RNA sequence: AGGACCGAACCGACUAAUGUCGAAAAAUUAGCGGAUGACUUGUGGCUGGGGGUGAAAGGCCAAUCAAACCGGGAGAUAGCU
RNA sequence: GCUCGCCGGAAGACCAAGGGUUCCUGUCCAACGUUAAUCGGGGCAGGGUGAGUCGACCCCUAAGGCGAGGCCGAAAGGCGUAGUCGAUGGGAAACAGGUUAAUAUUCCUGUACUUGGUGUUACUGCGAAGGGGGGACGGAGAAGGCUAUGUUGGCCGGGCGACGGUUGUCCCGGUUUAAGCGUGUAGGCUGGUUUUCCAGGCAAAUCCGGAAAAUCAAGGCUGAGGCGUGAUGACGAGGCACUACGGUGCUGAAGCAACAAAUGCCCUGCUUCCAGGAAAAGCCUCUAAGCAUCAGGUAACAUCAAAUCGUACCCCAAACCGACACAGGUGGUCAGGUAGAGAAUACCAAGGCGCUUGAGAGAACUCGGGUGAAGGAACUAGGCAAAAUGGUGCCGUAACUUCGGGAGAAGGCACGCUGAUAUGUAGGUGAGGCGACUUGCUCGUGGAGCUGAAAUCAGUCGAAGAUACCAGCUGGCUGCAACUGUUUAUUAAAAACACAGCACUGUGCAAACACGAAAGUGGACGUAUACGGUGUGACGCCUGCCCGGUGCCGGGAGGUUAAU
């Protein structure tokens, strides 16, 4: 079910307070995904790579901040994060 | 009846309404209705071709039957209705077979009366016949200029054509203008006079009445500046030029008929 | 107090957008010009 | 019933004062007119420059109008400063 | 932190548009901030936007746009047909509570619902580029039934007075709960069926339309609400608990009744009027081309699914439009108390703010206000400006009139508070009862409580009782314009424009005329009781003479007369 490509979806685990509070209490994992990456493709990726029972994936697109570097203005890249809820069989 | 309105307000004072009691108080027959969106007097190019039109009340088109294609089928008049896109009233005719159509209501007509149309039929108001079969010296309306077509002449309230003479294939008609026109005898004509003759006795009474009829204000040439209209300028109410349209063609007695094709059919021009 | 610029992104793009310029021969020459001059913002988009 | 009456919202702009390098390239304060209609307003269309639109003032058409704006002819032309 | 002040139909709370990180935390004050700044919408890091149900995308269309062929046009290209786009409109479904420093109808808990695929199964005619139905519609008005919401009792927990009183008719606080599902009411709307038959709805139809009937009188449809579940729940005023004086984490009582009441909802309804009030899909239904154990429908237990994008924050503003942290502009939604007719106004609640230079002094003069002896328009171009009048009820109200008006003419009088009539009245209002009528959200008594004007009479205080805010100045003669309306955005609002009405005139429909090299469009899906142009400008009384001149119209002999 969409082999090879699934590996390119998940970029990194997200580190934050909101990310931490949703580990123990809500039983989810926040993580940075590819700008494409549908909820099915994230779920299916977590199901094989991380190998845990996924309840549901909620997804959102974060907009890049407009920073500075003296004169030349620059905008950061629009990355996409995925709150992935897990089932009772959880770990990481 | 033609009821004058009481002067409870300036603007009401001069109002004179044409209150027809027989008309239907209710929504019309939907299958014959369709949309009729307004132009505002502008065309393809989006420009005012005809001035002084715009706004007014929204109004739906009733598909009125000018052709009268049903031959030898009787038809009962179900109810008379108000038509907002027309001077005359209309009658919801129910054909014996099942069909319903709107027609222009003639004078002597009510909810219940029977109408037949075709070749034979009877000589009576409302019945549509070819002008060959119709007796000479008789009042008709909704007259076709071309056989098989709709019905062009005398469709306005109280309007009627009189058949003067009958020269073989042609029929000489005296029209409401005073013009005597020669049409083909095969063309049809609905017998009698078009109803709602009181229409012209209506007097609106206020500016707003014309506005909600879709008319906009006419500004006199003389009021304008010379750049705008041939009558124009002057320091305080001048004129001193011959009356003319905004495009300089003379009005006020200046023949603009120039068809040439149809001049053969016109027996005698109006006066 | 009711100024000339009353912004609307739909109107903006319908009036001055890339496709609105692409629709017409005169509009394609505008783009041709901005490209020739070498602009970054070829149209408002 | 009403282009009816009084009167808030809303739309307007009659008078006065202030302001006039303003708080504001047209406003404020106190009064003022319309306020179910020819009303008002949101959103989206259409009309293009001798052209539009104009209940007509030469009004309005992006703070520009007896002929918009931008580029070009173009270093127009100037018996004038 | 405690006072004080201000807004409160906003200066509060949600949005759309538009912005585009301005949101939150930590840190830093060079510049930015009209002053200082430890603070900041500033700098710099990091964090923050979680959807089958909200919106967008998606199915459908209006105005309009584009437009295969096509018609038209020196070229460019214009118009437009089948189509395809285009919301500001139509079309499936989720709520209450809890939660973050920053999101929540999206996370969480408890309850729900909606459309699909693929099954399973019993049962069966399905099937359109097609027909019919529905969607599906205006203004105004009126009335009833409701609800949001409030108020007052009861009830429950606390209180016993910083200064005389206060164990009470006393004081403070609370009295909350949704979609869903069940119920089908106040009420709206409609004669049901059953059979046959028929030149109609381009074909076909059992559907729609029409025509016979026969036959019981109702059967459907729509619908607020309320009640019952939802809800041994949720929540709940204080307590306790701990203190990192941030709060963390435990419980948690009553949790009712009457009255009042919308501009909300039934009502897309009803009555009425004319100026006569989108479209198209979803939806329901009928059959053609077909298909006939079939595929297809129908139902029911499943099951799998419901992708993508927006979601922070401002949003009458220091974040949008105005060059500014600008005394301007900016669409929708929510609408608490007391007084009041009220969304006016005053004072307040929720909630939010004190407008990013202050401190003194208390000259002239300027600005915005208050008061003023005697006089009272003598000012001045002009009562400009100020002052004054102002509410409700009742009495009264002239010429003139188009018979409506004028008219709120004018001008008067009464208004507070307290008892009484009446331990709160007519009125509204409805309970425990009791007929009964059946199965009800019943009819009709019945009138316990709450609610409550307006009066009259008698007292009574003040200088003044519509005591504040709020809230006409009035009359006479007269020019112009009938009137409401429109107008020089930014020195002119008028007698100017428009106007209903009036006349002349053109126009016989491939209409005149207008836009357009043209095709073609408007006029008009109109047809002389119509349409265009011109002037005049309600209404009443009228509108006189001149056709030499200029135009226009008609006439065709004669003169002159181009191209050929
Ligand atoms: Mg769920
Ligand atoms: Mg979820
Ligand atoms: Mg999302
Ligand atoms: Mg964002
Ligand atoms: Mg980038
Ligand atoms: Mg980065
Ligand atoms: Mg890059
Ligand atoms: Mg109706
Ligand atoms: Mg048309
Ligand atoms: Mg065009
Ligand atoms: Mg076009
Ligand atoms: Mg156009
Ligand atoms: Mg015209
Ligand atoms: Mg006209
Ligand atoms: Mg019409
Ligand atoms: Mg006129
Ligand atoms: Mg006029
Ligand atoms: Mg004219
Ligand atoms: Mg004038
Ligand atoms: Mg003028
Ligand atoms: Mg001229
Ligand atoms: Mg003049
Ligand atoms: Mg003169
Ligand atoms: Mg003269
Ligand atoms: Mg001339
Ligand atoms: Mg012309
Ligand atoms: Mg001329
Ligand atoms: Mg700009
Ligand atoms: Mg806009
Ligand atoms: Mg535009
Ligand atoms: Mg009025
Ligand atoms: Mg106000
Ligand atoms: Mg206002
Ligand atoms: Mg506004
Ligand atoms: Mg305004
Ligand atoms: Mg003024
Ligand atoms: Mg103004
Ligand atoms: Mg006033
Ligand atoms: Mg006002
Ligand atoms: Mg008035
Ligand atoms: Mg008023
Ligand atoms: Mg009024
Ligand atoms: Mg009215
Ligand atoms: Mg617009
Ligand atoms: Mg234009
Ligand atoms: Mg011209
Ligand atoms: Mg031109
Ligand atoms: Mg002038
Ligand atoms: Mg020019
Ligand atoms: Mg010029
Ligand atoms: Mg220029
Ligand atoms: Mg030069
Ligand atoms: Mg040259
Ligand atoms: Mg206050
Ligand atoms: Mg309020
Ligand atoms: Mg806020
Ligand atoms: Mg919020
Ligand atoms: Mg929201
Ligand atoms: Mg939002
Ligand atoms: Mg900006
Ligand atoms: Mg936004
Ligand atoms: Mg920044
Ligand atoms: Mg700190
Ligand atoms: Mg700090
Ligand atoms: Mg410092
Ligand atoms: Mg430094
Ligand atoms: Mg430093
Ligand atoms: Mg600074
Ligand atoms: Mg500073
Ligand atoms: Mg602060
Ligand atoms: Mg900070
Ligand atoms: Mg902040
Ligand atoms: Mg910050
Ligand atoms: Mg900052
Ligand atoms: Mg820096
Ligand atoms: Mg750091
Ligand atoms: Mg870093
Ligand atoms: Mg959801
Ligand atoms: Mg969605
Ligand atoms: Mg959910
Ligand atoms: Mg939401
Ligand atoms: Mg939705
Ligand atoms: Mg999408
Ligand atoms: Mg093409
Ligand atoms: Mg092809
Ligand atoms: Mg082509
Ligand atoms: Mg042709
Ligand atoms: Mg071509
Ligand atoms: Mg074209
Ligand atoms: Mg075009
Ligand atoms: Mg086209
Ligand atoms: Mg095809
Ligand atoms: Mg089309
Ligand atoms: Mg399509
Ligand atoms: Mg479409
Ligand atoms: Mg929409
Ligand atoms: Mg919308
Ligand atoms: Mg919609
Ligand atoms: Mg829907
Ligand atoms: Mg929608
Ligand atoms: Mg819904
Ligand atoms: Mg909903
Ligand atoms: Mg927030
Ligand atoms: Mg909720
Ligand atoms: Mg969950
Ligand atoms: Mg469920
Ligand atoms: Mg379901
Ligand atoms: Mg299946
Ligand atoms: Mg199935
Ligand atoms: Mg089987
Ligand atoms: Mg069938
Ligand atoms: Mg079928
Ligand atoms: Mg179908
Ligand atoms: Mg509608
Ligand atoms: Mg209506
Ligand atoms: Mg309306
Ligand atoms: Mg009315
Ligand atoms: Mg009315
Ligand atoms: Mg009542
Ligand atoms: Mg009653
Ligand atoms: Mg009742
Ligand atoms: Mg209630
Ligand atoms: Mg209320
Ligand atoms: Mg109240
Ligand atoms: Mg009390
Ligand atoms: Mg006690
Ligand atoms: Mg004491
Ligand atoms: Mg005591
Ligand atoms: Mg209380
Ligand atoms: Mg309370
Ligand atoms: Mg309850
Ligand atoms: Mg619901
Ligand atoms: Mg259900
Ligand atoms: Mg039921
Ligand atoms: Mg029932
Ligand atoms: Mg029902
Ligand atoms: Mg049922
Ligand atoms: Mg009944
Ligand atoms: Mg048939
Ligand atoms: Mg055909
Ligand atoms: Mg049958
Ligand atoms: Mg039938
Ligand atoms: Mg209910
Ligand atoms: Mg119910
Ligand atoms: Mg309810
Ligand atoms: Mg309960
Ligand atoms: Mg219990
Ligand atoms: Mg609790
Ligand atoms: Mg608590
Ligand atoms: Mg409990
Ligand atoms: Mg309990
Ligand atoms: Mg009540
Ligand atoms: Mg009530
Ligand atoms: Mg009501
Ligand atoms: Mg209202
Ligand atoms: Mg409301
Ligand atoms: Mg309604
Ligand atoms: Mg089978
Ligand atoms: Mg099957
Ligand atoms: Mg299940
Ligand atoms: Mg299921
Ligand atoms: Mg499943
Ligand atoms: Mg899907
Ligand atoms: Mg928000
Ligand atoms: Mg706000
Ligand atoms: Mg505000
Ligand atoms: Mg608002
Ligand atoms: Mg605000
Ligand atoms: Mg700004
Ligand atoms: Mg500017
Ligand atoms: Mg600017
Ligand atoms: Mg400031
Ligand atoms: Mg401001
Ligand atoms: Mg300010
Ligand atoms: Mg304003
Ligand atoms: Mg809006
Ligand atoms: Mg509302
Ligand atoms: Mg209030
Ligand atoms: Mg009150
Ligand atoms: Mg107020
Ligand atoms: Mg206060
Ligand atoms: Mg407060
Ligand atoms: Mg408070
Ligand atoms: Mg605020
Ligand atoms: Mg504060
Ligand atoms: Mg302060
Ligand atoms: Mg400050
Ligand atoms: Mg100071
Ligand atoms: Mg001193
Ligand atoms: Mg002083
Ligand atoms: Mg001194
Ligand atoms: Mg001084
Ligand atoms: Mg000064
Ligand atoms: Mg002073
Ligand atoms: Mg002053
Ligand atoms: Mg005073
Ligand atoms: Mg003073
Ligand atoms: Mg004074
Ligand atoms: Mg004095
Ligand atoms: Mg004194
Ligand atoms: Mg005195
Ligand atoms: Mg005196
Ligand atoms: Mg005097
Ligand atoms: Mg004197
Ligand atoms: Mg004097
Ligand atoms: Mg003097
Ligand atoms: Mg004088
Ligand atoms: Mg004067
Ligand atoms: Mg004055
Ligand atoms: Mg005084
Ligand atoms: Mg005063
Ligand atoms: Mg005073
Ligand atoms: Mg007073
Ligand atoms: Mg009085
Ligand atoms: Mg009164
Ligand atoms: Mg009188
Ligand atoms: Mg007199
Ligand atoms: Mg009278
Ligand atoms: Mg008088
Ligand atoms: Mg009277
Ligand atoms: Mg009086
Ligand atoms: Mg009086
Ligand atoms: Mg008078
Ligand atoms: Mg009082
Ligand atoms: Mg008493
Ligand atoms: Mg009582
Ligand atoms: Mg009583
Ligand atoms: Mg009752
Ligand atoms: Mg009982
Ligand atoms: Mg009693
Ligand atoms: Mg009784
Ligand atoms: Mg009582
Ligand atoms: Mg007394
Ligand atoms: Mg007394
Ligand atoms: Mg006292
Ligand atoms: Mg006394
Ligand atoms: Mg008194
Ligand atoms: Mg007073
Ligand atoms: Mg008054
Ligand atoms: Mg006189
Ligand atoms: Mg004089
Ligand atoms: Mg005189
Ligand atoms: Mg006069
Ligand atoms: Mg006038
Ligand atoms: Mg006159
Ligand atoms: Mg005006
Ligand atoms: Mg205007
Ligand atoms: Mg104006
Ligand atoms: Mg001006
Ligand atoms: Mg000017
Ligand atoms: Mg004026
Ligand atoms: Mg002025
Ligand atoms: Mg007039
Ligand atoms: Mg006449
Ligand atoms: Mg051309
Ligand atoms: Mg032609
Ligand atoms: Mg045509
Ligand atoms: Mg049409
Ligand atoms: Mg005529
Ligand atoms: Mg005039
Ligand atoms: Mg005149
Ligand atoms: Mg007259
Ligand atoms: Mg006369
Ligand atoms: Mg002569
Ligand atoms: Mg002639
Ligand atoms: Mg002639
Ligand atoms: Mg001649």
């Amino acid at each position: 079910i969409r082999e090879e490509r699934l590996l390119k979806v998940l970029r990194a685990p997200h580190v934050s307070e909101k990310a931490s509070t949703a580990m123990e209490k809500s039983n989810t994992i926040v993580l940075k995904v590819a700008k494409d990456a549908t909820k099915a493709e994230i779920k299916a990726a977590v199901q094989k790579l991380f190998e845990v029972e996924v309840e549901v994936v909620n997804t959102l697109v974060v907009k890049g901040k407009v920073k500075r570097h003296g004169q030349r203005i620059g905008r950061r890249s629009d990355w996409k994060k995925a709150y992935v809820t897990l089932k009772e069989g959880q770990n990481l | 009846a033609v009821v004058k309105c009481k002067p409870t307000s300036p603007g009401r004072r001069h109002v004179v309404k044409v209150v027809n009691p027989e008309l239907h108080k209710g929504k019309p027959f939907a299958p014959l209705l369709e949309k009729n969106s307004k132009s505002g007097g502008r065309n393809n190019n989006g420009r005012i071709t005809t001035r002084h039109i715009g706004g007014g009340h929204k109004q739906a088109y009733r598909i009125v039957d000018f052709k009268r294609n049903k031959d030898g089928i009787p038809a009962v008049v179900e109810r008379l209705e108000y038509d907002p896109n027309r001077s005359a009233n209309i009658a919801l005719v129910l054909y014996k077979d099942g069909e319903r159509r709107y027609i222009l209501a003639p004078k002597g007509l009510k909810a219940g009366d029977q109408i037949q149309s075709g070749v034979d039929a009877a000589i009576k108001p409302g019945n549509t016949l070819p002008m060959r079969n119709i007796p000479v010296g008789s009042t008709v309306h909704n007259v076709e200029m071309k056989p098989g077509k709709g019905g062009q002449l005398a469709r306005s309230a109280g309007t009627y054509v009189q058949i003067v003479a009958r020269d073989g294939a042609y029929v000489t008609l005296r029209l409401r203008s005073g013009e005597m026109r020669k049409v083909e005898a095969d063309c049809r004509a609905t017998l009698g006079e078009v109803g709602n003759a009181e229409h012209m006795l209506r007097v609106l009474g206020k500016a707003g009445a014309a506005r909600w009829r879709g008319v906009r204000p006419t500004v006199r040439g003389t009021a304008m500046n010379p750049v705008d209209h041939p009558h124009g300028g002057g320091e305080g109410r001048n004129f001193g030029k011959h009356p003319v349209t905004p495009w300089g063609v003379q009005t006020k007695g200046k023949k603009t008929r120039s068809n040439k094709r149809t001049d053969k059919f016109i027996v005698r021009r109006r006066s | 107090m009711k100024r000339t610029f009353q912004p609307s992104v739909l109107k903006r793009n319908r009036s001055h957008g890339f496709r609105a310029r692409m629709a017409t021969k005169n509009g394609r020459q505008v783009l041709a010009r901005r490209r020739a001059k070498g602009r970054a913002r070829l149209t408002v988009s």
